[PDB]
């Protein structure tokens, strides 16, 4: 029935200093867990990796987090990076860790012994990201300026590189590497301010003397943003990035891609030619006024005020069946946000209803509550002459007509929907869509990388001073 | 009926629909996800973490927590520390000596381009016109103004751009335009949608982008130079290709290819194989005008295409020996007679000074004498500037202009694109004197030097006879170690064939990877060459700026560079060393100009390789240097190049064949970026470079091989298609003019194309 229920702080730790500018840098859940079992996340400083588990409670006093592990990195780098993936064999959870050293250090958590090392990229690696089609398959972003595709497969074993992503795609340092749920389609970003979206081929189920090189991305601008971008995500087939300086996470959209048509080739992606082109893609519609058709478009903006000059700071949005998709992302200036997306379209349903009944009624709107009556009783209690608009009970006061004066029967003020517009409005690709929740955090706060449990009753949210709040919705806790 | 005042008002009715489908596009979009959410995959049957319990205390850290509750906030207690043993985990390998970008093999130098508020601006218009492009005919048809339509409003515009622009524009689009409210709807346009304060846009900025305007920014002979037009621009002298690594790129990366326009287009060229041909003093099967004379019954009525077909292959075979009749025949899929009775009916008509020997080189016996070296730098490569090879008609000297005699400090040798022949002009290079029934062309035992080996140059394939460079220069040949055991010995870099070498960590303190030998090199052995891209100076300068550099200098003089930071071989990461194993040197190979490696030592199988870098390193002004196969082992470390794996000494040596696909594309892709070329062209000229680029050509020897091979594989995509066949007989005709195709070659062309149509027939 509390589908609209957004997370509230219920618990924080700050974990020992480990590096003399400690942070945690990551935090990721284990997503192969059955369904039921209680969440397990894992949070990255630069010298350890604490495993916890995350228990609902009766008791507000209780403390949900137990730490059922805490690993320390023994070699002489740093991390920053973290996935999860499975032992091939015995199913058992992996953590895969990587820093500036340029290696992944594959963890088996529950025996509390190193799985095994990928050696093979040149730099320092920013970050990791497991395939959703395949649990095996790795992708690890570095310095070096190329993505390396790993299988922890049998087969692949003795050489477990099935992929580079080099070529032309990026000049500088790579900071984010994300995979679309279909495994075939990757996206990077970086330091050279450019967004690529590679296809990939499929990989043998046979060993693979060398990797598949891929040199041209099917999809290249550096225009979405205009500094350095540092999480870039699918949402669907729509990419969410972000970029240093900005104050804002980009909503936009490839023209022409869907996931629905077939993969194409590595022959089939454009090349840089023209040097002046900041945008190249393969995905380009036909019909278009334009020679050069809108590559990509804006779609929204999600307002992230007050994150300065900082960089390496990512929003993760919980995407799951039966459940209302939630954007949260934290600033540099203590704050943690969060969107719940299934609102845009009830407020998207509740404008138009509003500015028809305006029209046909000359502005005689009268608006009751989904929350009891009923759209026919209200009707039954007003007459003819007004008409009725149901509204989302969430939607709480304070080209659509505002009530004449306060005392007014029919309508809200201009600051009542100014409100809604500021927090709902999709109409501008260059507006800012306030926080549905802006929660404070004590005292200074630089957020990382945030987390959602596989059931998201739980949001862990990770940074500076290896400090990590926990956030929770649908609690047990009999105040 | 209308005014300024009014078209501005009812514009910002209708822009109220902008704001209303971004609102409906944007929700649906979300909508569409939301539904189309991924169910979780790979859950496991069991908690895999079940049996772990806290690891709480009262090698250990700290954790302190906080409890917190309410709308705002909120600390419950002060916090509570633990503290947690820590498990120790050390990794169990070294991490790959470190790099920059992914490192690709390339089997030749590859040709490379040149490489704020405003930029802010401009993004936030050209997004604006984006959106707002769409709206414009949608709205003009709803506001159905008298005269306001987009091609009128382009027509407005045009009547500020260049004033070539606009009259290119005004020639396709007139000046019918009265009544001309686009001056009305131009003005309300503005004061609407480029109100200053953004995001706005000119009526014009949308208009500039619209796919009609974007765009738009003695006989017989004149008739075939136009018809050769692409060819003659385009196609490359040295590899035949249409889009290569040959050329130069001008400032802005506008290119200068090395082709018959760069030898004065066609003509020259054209005039000398016809004087050749008057000097030089087997019928079709698709019914012969050998036989069949000129028919008599009526044929279908030709077209422009059609006759300019049997203009140019009139043009290029010239005064032969090979008939027109018979290849258009083929070409256009007419009869034999057909075409005979065109050209009746056409009524087509076709349009040695004595010179003092040189006294420091003879192009008869082949040798240079008497101080060369001193009266030439012909192989002096580092001073040596590159001009376009000779096109004039008199003599190649100093007082008549000659490039080659004139525009440098000493005179240059006239290479095999130079217009002139062997028997006019003294400074041509005819080839090698060089025959033995073993080795020869040495580094020489028999007889006199070898003249090549002398001016650092790789022999000619058709030039140095009884080398025998022509089967040896031959890639085909590269593996024929009986073949090469005989004579010439001068062909390394065309036959390349390089020695078996192994990536791995450097001996050298802190100097990350070097290249091993994985085979045992003796002394004056071709080791490797060195490959890159071909950039200036200034482009590598950019590059300098934004430890570790691969740049090589090629030509000094010429401010010619090989950057292997990308693009390259395994030589890219061979060390310096004072007195190294092996040693680099300029060679001259068919106009190319290719470093190559000699070893100078006798090097044994994991033994590392070392050579000078030059006067631009103390590990015992642009920075760059200058002049049944196992894994061995070795103290060091040894990897595959591609995946990194540490390599293990006895396994079968990594040895992976280079695909250059990658590098075929961005050739297809600059020709289908040419505004100046029709895509019927464009469909036959990437056809053409996608076969012609693999096999890597730099000897016109090898050309009438490839083109068979080409005529037979695509002889069906040739005869299937008009325009096909029309590009194709362009090509022939023009690689005719250039004396480059043999008769026999165009006579076989002729025989496979009218088996092809029969066929399909
Ligand atoms: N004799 C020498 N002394 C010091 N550095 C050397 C050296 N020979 C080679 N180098 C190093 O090698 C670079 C040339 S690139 C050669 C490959 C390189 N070792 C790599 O790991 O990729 C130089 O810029 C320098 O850093
Ligand atoms: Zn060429
Ligand atoms: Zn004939
Ligand atoms: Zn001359
Ligand atoms: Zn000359
Ligand atoms: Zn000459
Ligand atoms: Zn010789
Ligand atoms: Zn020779
Ligand atoms: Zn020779």
């Amino acid at each position: 029935s509390a589908e609209w229920e957004l997370p509230r702080l219920r618990t924080s730790f700050i974990f020992q200093d480990d590096y003399k500018l400690a942070e945690f840098f990551d935090v990721k859940f284990y997503p192969y867990s059955p369904p039921g079992a209680p969440p397990v996340f894992a949070a990255t400083s630069k010298k350890h990796a604490v495993i916890c588990r995350l228990t609902q409670t009766t008791d507000k006093d209780a403390n949900p987090c137990e730490i059922i592990q805490l690993i320390r990195d023994d070699g002489n780098e740093a991390n920053c990076a973290s996935c999860w993936s499975k032992d091939p064999i015995t199913d058992q959870p992996l953590l895969c860790i990587a820093g500036n050293e340029g290696n992944v250090k594959v963890y088996n958590v529950t025996e509390g012994k190193l799985y095994r090392t990928l050696v093979g990229h040149g730099g320092g690696i920013n970050d990791l990201a497991t395939s959703p089609a395949n649990p095996y398959i790795i992708a690890s972003a570095s310095d070096d300026t190329t993505i390396r595709i790993w299988s922890l497969a049998p087969e692949h074993e003795k050489q477990p590189c099935v992929c580079i992503l080099g070529g032309e795609g990026h000049s500088y340092d790579l900071l984010s590497v994300a995979f679309h749920d279909n495994g075939r389609y990757v996206l990077s970003a970086g330091h050279d301010q450019v967004i690529n979206l590679w296809a990939l081929p499929e990989f043998p189920n046979e060993h693979m003397e060398i990797p598949i090189v891929i040199y041209y991305p099917h999809f290249s601008s550096s225009e979405i943003h205009n500094n350095l971008v540092d999480c870039v995500a699918f949402y669907g087939d729509l990419i969410l990035s972000r970029a240093c300086h900005e104050d804002t996470i980009v909503l936009w959209r490839i023209e022409g891609f869907s996931s629905d048509d077939p993969i194409p080739g590595p022959l089939d992606a454009p090349t840089p030619t023209d040097m002046t082109k900041q945008t190249r893609s393969y995905f380009t519609p036909t019909v278009s006024p334009q020679s050069r058709p809108a590559m990509f478009t804006r779609l929204a903006q999600f307002h992230t005020p007050d994150c300065g000059v900082q960089f390496f700071m990512r929003f993760r949005m919980y995407h799951v069946p039966g459940k209302h998709p939630i954007l949260a992302f934290a600033n540099a200036k203590s704050k943690t946000f969060f969107w719940d997306l299934a609102r845009f379209g009830e407020y998207a349903r509740f404008m138009a209803d509003l500015k028809e009944a305006q029209q046909s009624y000359n502005g005689r709107v009268v608006v009751v509550d989904q929350g009891q009556i009923s759209l026919a009783q209200a009707q039954q209690v007003h007459g003819p002459g007004v008409g009725v608009v149901m509204k989302p009970a969430w939607l709480v006061p304070k080209m659509v007509s505002a009530s004449p004066d306060p005392d007014s029967p029919f309508g809200f003020s201009r600051e009542t929907l100014q409100a809604w517009a500021d927090m709902y409005d999709l109409s501008n690709p260059v507006g800012l869509i306030k926080a549905h929740r802006s929660l404070a955090i004590d005292g200074a706060f630089v957020g990382r990388q945030v987390g959602w449990s596989p059931e998201g009753e739980w949001c862990v949210v990770v940074g500076n001073g290896n400090r990590a709040l926990i956030y929770q919705r649908w609690g047990k806790e009999r105040g | 009926e209308w005014t300024v005042d009014k078209i501005a008002s009812a514009l910002s009715v209708l822009a109220e629909e902008v704001p209303q489908n971004h609102s409906r596009l944007v929700n649906f979009l979300l909508e569409e996800t939301e539904k189309r959410a991924p169910q979780p995959r790979h859950l496991s049957k069991t908690d895999p973490f079940a049996h772990m319990k806290s690891k709480a205390i009262d090698p250990t850290m700290d954790v302190k927590f906080k409890q917190h509750s309410g709308e705002y906030g909120k600390s419950r207690n002060s916090g509570r520390r633990f503290q947690y043993p820590v498990v120790c985990i050390k990794p169990d390998r070294e991490p790959v000596p470190p790099y920059r970008f992914h490192h690709a093999e390339i089997r030749k130098n590859i040709l490379a381009l040149n490489s704020r508020s405003q930029k802010i601006a401009k993004r936030a218009q050209a997004e604006y016109a984006a959106t707002l492009a769409p709206y414009l005919e949608p709205w003009l048809r709803k506001l159905n103004i008298e005269g306001c339509t987009k091609s009128n409003l382009i027509r407005f515009m045009a009547s500020s751009m260049t004033p070539q622009q606009k009259s290119n524009l005004l020639d396709t689009y007139s000046d019918d335009m009265a009544v001309r409210n686009a001056s009305m709807f131009t003005e309300a346009w503005d004061r609407v949608f480029n109100d200053q304060s953004l995001r706005r846009v000119a009526l014009r900025d949308i208009l500039m982008l619209d796919k009609n305007v974007e765009p738009i920014f003695e006989a017989l002979m004149q008739k075939v130079i136009d018809a050769l037009g692409s060819y003659t621009t385009l196609g490359c002298l040295i590899c035949f290709s249409h889009d290569c690594e040959h050329g130069e790129i001008e400032r802005d990366n506008q290119k200068r290819c090395f082709s018959l326009e760069e030898i004065g287009g066609l003509m020259p060229s054209l005039r000398r194989k016809w004087a050749a041909q008057i000097e030089q003093r087997p019928p079709c099967r698709n019914e012969c005008y050998r036989i069949h004379g000129t028919g008599n019954q009526q044929v279908p009525p030709w077209s422009e295409n059609e006759v300019g077909t049997l203009e140019w292959m009139f043009a290029t075979i010239g005064y032969s020996q090979l008939r027109p009749e018979c290849f258009v025949g083929a070409i256009l899929g007419r009869p034999c007679w057909d075409v005979h009775r065109k050209l009746q009916e056409l009524d087509l008509r076709l349009p040695i000074p004595k010179q003092k020997s040189l006294p420091w080189y003879d192009r008869r016996k082949k040798q240079l004498m008497s101080d060369w070296a001193d009266a030439t730098i012909t192989h002096e490569h580092a001073v040596r500037e590159l001009f376009a090879p000779c096109h004039h008609d008199g003599p190649c000297t100093a007082a008549n202009g000659c490039p080659c005699a004139s525009a440098g400090t000493h005179p240059v040798l006239c290479e095999r694109f130079c217009l002139c022949t062997a028997e006019e002009c003294p400074l041509k290079f005819t080839g090698c004197a060089c025959h033995s029934s073993g080795k020869t062309c040495l580094q020489q035992r028999e007889g006199r030097p070898c003249i090549c080996v002398q001016l650092n140059r790789e022999c000619d394939p058709t030039l140095c006879k009884g080398c025998g460079a022509r089967e040896r220069a031959d890639p085909e040949n590269a593996y024929d170690e009986v073949l090469h055991s005989t004579g010439c010995q001068n062909v390394a870099l065309q036959r390349g064939a390089a020695k078996a070498v192994v990536l791995g960590k450097s001996q050298l303190e802190a100097c990350g990877y070097g290249l091993f030998a994985a085979e045992d090199i003796e002394e004056g052995e071709f080791v490797i060459e060195y490959t890159g891209e071909l950039i200036s100076h200034d482009e590598g300068v950019r590059r300098e700026h934004r430890k570790v550099s691969y740049l090589f200098t090629l030509l000094e003089q010429e401010g010619i560079w090989v950057d292997a930071a990308i693009y390259g071989n395994l030589s890219r990461y061979i060390n310096h060393a004072t007195d190294g194993n092996i040693m680099p040197k300029i060679m001259y190979v068919n106009h190319e100009w290719r470093i190559k490696f000699t070893a100078i030592k006798d090097i044994k199988a994991g033994e590392e390789l070392f050579f000078n870098y030059g006067d631009n390193l103390t590990k015992k002004m642009l920075p760059g240097r200058g002049v049944p196969l196992l894994v061995p082992k070795t103290t060091q470390p040894l990897f595959d190049p591609l995946s990194k794996v540490q390599l293990l000494p006895g396994q079968p040596l990594p040895q992976h064949p280079i695909d250059d696909s990658w590098l075929l594309l961005k050739h297809r892709d600059n020709l289908q970026d040419f505004i100046d070329l029709r895509p019927e062209e464009k469909e036959f000229l990437q056809e053409w470079d996608a076969f012609i680029l693999r096999r890597h050509i730099s000897s016109e020897q090898y050309l009438p091989r490839y083109f068979l091979r080409f005529v037979r594989e695509k002889a069906d995509w040739l005869v299937s298609k008009r325009s096909r066949g029309e590009e194709f007989s362009k090509l022939v005709a023009t690689l005719l003019a250039r004396r480059v195709l043999p008769e026999r070659v165009v006579i076989e062309a002729t025989q496979v194309l009218n088996d092809a149509r029969g066929r399909l027939r």
